[PDB]
RNA sequence: AUUAAACCUUGUACCUUUUGCAUAAUGAACUAACUAGAAAACUUCUAACUAAAAGAAUUACAGCUAGAAACCCCGAAACCAAAC
């Protein structure tokens, strides 16, 4: 019985769907077992890494706080040294920011670099039929698994990917482009999918918010 | 000059531990939590400059506002010395 | 937003009307703005460079 | 899409691959060297609102056609932007659009123009005028953040005497207007344009059009005075005999 | 490895303790208690008779009612006056010229 | 460092420990609790509301006292 | 102390710069030397010279009668150029 | 960290000067560009 | 250049400053370290979105958001307060 997933929402109709292989963990060889529908405006979106790019600096910059100080001639008991500590934070648009996670998406899915999956529910918690599956699946040295939420990610992976260094787990708000770029492959479950194509999808329109959302 | 006759000691980085790995994990908070909690909110460091930024002036001012009532004696005449050479040169050349 | 509504007569007394049907087999596909409006804007720069810019 | 054939083709992307975009940062000049070694409040601000700019909202179906026009909606529909604090005071229109606007629907505007007001009856539209304080309105735009806050629902204030003629004035359509003379207005309207006055009455919808709240009431759905169980959906009456003397002071 | 929980905030209705030095004042007003209700309702606890004025409150606000904000009788008088004084005021421009 | 209570909270640290919290609570109510002294050479404002002329607008009313000095006689 | 490893790595480089002009190594053949090939030298020897030789003779010809002994006393612990010398 | 090397650069062509010239690297300087 | 280190031939030390000149005048025994351009209100450029834009407070009949782009050092005679 093939798992077959429709975009939820309606896909333009001068886009066709983007489709890719579902898999599941429970074997070595259970590479395929369905055949899933990726809306076309989140995973066949224009490549532009500039985006990603720019996205990739503000992410590691606006965390940036410098704590080197130097004392004045009038300080002494540096004409031109540090002084105190100096924040770099900075916000950028949300839209961009939305639509640098799209590109992240179409890169590491038209490179055969994101593996679709049903569940992360594995046979066993050892981590190494974890690592080996990778090596049978020709995964990356790093491969990065993304679950809906942080409460129910099944206890066996957790126990394998906890215990891995280049294999990361992380719940589906965690998702970020850094990890997807410095992770090698990049595996997601059908129900995450799902999760965020809605938030970017729901982007569409502005209605501007007269306040915070908090 | 003279310069050193030995090599300094080696030194190795892990470049996947799990703070250069999971670093950044939850800058979309916003967009994947609903905007409940503004990324601004993950800022940490010292309190007048979470989630705000500004010049060495505006820095230091609201420093001198946020702590002090629980500023030093010493270290607040020191600041408010201070301030007033920075406030001649920005405010008046 | 909501999608326009579906009118019995086109153009709408406004002057709107939805991207005709068929669309062209052209090979230069051109999409309406979230507004289901034409993406041609005017722009001048340099205050006396008149532009107009499809994106 | 040949884009798309270039990206299959092309390797694994990494970290150090990022590059800046052309362009995107300039050069910056630093003295490490010789190069930079040596050297009115009163009057209310009215907004308006475009007849063709009506239209098209209309035609959007951006505000709903069987309910009345309502500030709030055009709020909630983002119509217009206002901002407390510009203190925005006044809603108008735009004379422009009066032959690209062809509709009618109940509506009721802080100002409405004399010639507009015939042309939309003249259509069948229904236009009267009411007064909203400024503070009151800014509250009536943003009803959940007072109910936050627990304030209730008060009583809708009055204009200054300054603006008391206008609301008063018959032709002005507004609340304040003597409804006697609304008949009498509404046929020298008719006779001015010349066009056959159609009956409010006949409409089908009448109640639903000719519906107006009291000068002191804020909300047609709730009365000034009242309570909404924010929590609970619902709304809260209240029942004490001084809250009425209160509302009646 | 496995990233840590999500960051949440916690919901629900928190009330700071008056005693306590560092809390500051703002948050131990009525507004504040008022503003509970607001958030969660009857989850809060707030009595909603509270929320009315109370009767000394009633009486002030009566006051300033009939102090400052005239009634529709009082504002028509006016106008007449008004009318009265620019009737005398036109006769007396044309008298004049 | 910084001090985490303001060195105003300092007095009232020292009252909630040592001799201070002993003290007689009547004793300490009466310290504790401070009372305006009748007002002489000003007039408080009868009104919490006025209506500013300039603007005809309603504004809550604050009231200033003049300064004034007792000497120790 | 001047900080960094580049710089301590570029001293070290100068440092044994002045020690080879000081010390010079005793000089050594090339087929000591790493990356030699005999066969490919012969090879290309002979299509540097465009002569033709008989590689089984022509190694016979470099074979010495001193070299024979060291492997022979390499082996204690193969034809003269004699011949060919004659002619 | 490479100043050494600035200074060699200069020295290479002064080292067959005479005097405090070929020693001092004011001086040096100045006659490696006249006799260039 | 040269067979040849010197001879023959050619050539009025350096920085600063005076006129775009010094046979003026200042400063330098030499070695090593240290020793002097710092801010964004607006514009151009790079992008997001568009009669809208911005994660609250702003501007708007193509605007609006983000990013990048900038303005030294040492040295007086003095003046005042509080101690000694």
């Amino acid at each position: 019985d093939p798992v077959l997933r429709k975009c939820e929402l309606r896909i333009p109709v001068h886009r066709r769907p983007v489709q890719a292989w579902v898999e599941s963990l429970r074997g070595f060889e259970q590479e395929r077992i369905g055949l899933a529908e990726l809306h076309p405006d989140v995973f066949a979106t224009a490549p532009r890494l500039d985006i990603v790019h720019q996205v990739a600096i503000w992410q590691r910059n606006f965390r940036r706080i410098s704590y080197a100080n130097t004392k004045t001639r009038a300080e002494v008991s540096v004409a031109h040294g540090p002084r105190g500590p100096t924040s770099y934070y900075y916000m950028l648009p949300m839209k961009v920011r939305a639509l640098g996670l799209k590109v992240a998406l179409t890169v590491k899915l038209m490179q055969d670099d994101l593996h679709i999956v049903d569940s992360l529910e594995l046979p066993t918690a050892d981590p190494q039929y974890l690592t080996e599956l990778a090596q049978y699946r020709h995964w990356g040295s790093s491969v990065l698994l993304v679950d809906l939420t942080h409460e129910e990610m099944p206890k066996n992976v957790v126990a394998a990917t906890s215990g891995l260094n280049s294999f990361n787990l992380i719940p589906a708000v965690g998702l970020n482009v850094y990890s997807m770029l410095k992770h090698q492959t990049l595996v997601l479950t059908l129900p995450s999918v799902a999760f965020l194509e809605d938030k970017l999808l729901w982007q569409d329109s502005r209605y501007t918010p007269l306040y915070p959302f908090r | 000059a003279f310069v050193r006759l030995t090599l300094p000691p080696p030194k190795v980085v892990d470049r996947w531990n799990e703070k250069r790995a999971l670093f950044g994990v939850y800058d979309n908070i916003g967009i994947l939590g609903n905007f409940e909690k503004h990324p601004k909110e993950l800022i940490k460091g010292p309190v007048w400059l979470r989630g705000w930024r500004g010049n060495e002036l505006q820095r230091c001012v609201r420093k001198k506002k946020f702590v002090g009532n629980r500023m030093f004696i010493e270290d607040l005449h020191n600041l408010n010395k201070r301030i007033s050479y920075l406030y001649k040169h920005f405010n008046r050349h | 937003i909501p999608e326009p509504p579906k009118h019995k007569h086109y153009p709408t007394p406004s002057g709107w009307q939805p991207p005709r049907d068929p669309l062209p087999s052209l090979p230069y596909f051109v999409r309406r703005s979230r507004m289901h409006n034409i993406p041609v804007y005017k722009e001048i720069t340099h205050g006396n460079r008149q532009m107009t810019l499809i994106r | 899409g040949t884009s798309l054939d270039l990206l299959r083709s092309l390797p694994r992307v990494s970290l150090a691959n990022l590059k800046p975009s052309p362009n995107s940062r300039k050069r910056e000049r630093r003295p490490r060297d010789r190069r930079r070694g040596r050297k009115h409040s009163f009057r209310h601000q009215y907004q308006p609102l475009s007849l063709r700019r009506l239209q098209y909202l209309i035609d959007l179906g951006r505000v709903d056609p069987t309910q009345p026009i309502d500030l709030t909606q055009l709020v909630n529909g983002r119509g217009v932007t206002i901002q407390p604090l510009k203190r925005d005071y006044g809603v108008q229109l735009v004379e422009e659009g009066a032959d690209t606007f062809q509709a009618k629907i109940n509506i009721e505007v802080q100002l409405a123009s004399e010639l507009a007001i015939a042309a939309i009856e003249k259509n069948g539209g229904v236009v009267t005028t009411a007064f909203y304080d400024p503070r009151s309105l800014e509250i009536l735009c943003k009803p959940i953040p007072f109910f936050l806050r627990g304030q209730p629902i008060p009583k809708r204030m009055l204009p200054p005497e300054s603006l008391v003629p206008y609301y008063t004035d018959a032709k002005n359509r507004g609340y304040l207007a003597d409804p006697a003379k609304f008949p009498e207005a509404r046929l020298e309207l008719a006779m001015k344009f010349g066009y056959v006055l159609p009956d409010i009455t006949k409409d089908e919808l009448f109640r639903m059009l000719s519906a107006r709240k009291d000068p002191r009431q804020i909300f047609f759905g709730l009365a000034p005075g009242w309570v909404v169980n924010m929590a609970d959906k619902k709304i809260l009456k209240p029942t004490d005999e001084n809250l009425l003397k209160y509302y009646s002071s | 490895y496995r990233a840590p929980p999500p960051p949440r905030r916690r919901p629900g209705p928190h009330s700071p303790d008056p005693e306590n030095l560092l809390t500051p004042r703002w948050q131990l007003t009525p507004r504040y208690v008022a503003k509970q209700f607001g958030r969660h309702g009857a989850i809060s606890g707030v009595p909603p008779a509270s929320l009315w004025p109370t009767p000394e409150q009633l009486r002030e606000l009566e006051a300033e009612e009939q102090e400052w904000y005239p009634s529709l009788a009082t504002m028509q008088e006016s106008l007449r006056l008004q009318q009265q004084a620019l009737e005398a005021r036109r006769q007396a421009r044309e008298q004049r010229i | 460092p910084l001090h985490r209570y303001p060195v105003h909270l300092w007095q009232k640290l020292r009252l909630r420990q040592g001799i201070c919290a002993r003290l007689p609570a009547h004793f300490l109510r009466s310290l504790e609790e401070e009372r305006t002294p009748t007002p002489v050479h000003y007039k408080p404002h009868g009104t919490k509301f006025k209506i500013n002329p300039k603007n005809g607008q309603r504004e809550r009313v604050e009231d200033v006292p003049i300064p004034v000095h007792y000497p120790p006689e | 102390v001047k900080k960094g490893f580049r710089a301590a790595f570029r001293f070290q480089k100068e440092l044994e710069r002045w020690r080879l002009l000081r010390c010079p190594p005793p000089p050594v053949r090339r087929s000591e030397k790493p990356n030699w090939d005999y066969h490919a030298e012969v090879q290309a020897f002979g299509s540097r010279l465009q002569e033709t030789f008989s590689l089984d003779l022509l190694k016979t010809a470099f074979i010495n009668s001193c070299y024979i002994k060291s492997e022979e006393a390499k082996r204690q612990s193969l034809k003269d150029n004699q011949e060919l010398f004659e002619q | 960290t490479d100043r050494y090397w600035r200074v060699q650069e200069v020295l290479k062509h002064a080292q067959h000067f005479r005097g405090r010239k070929n020693r001092c690297y004011r001086l040096a300087v100045r006659a490696v560009t006249r006799a260039f």
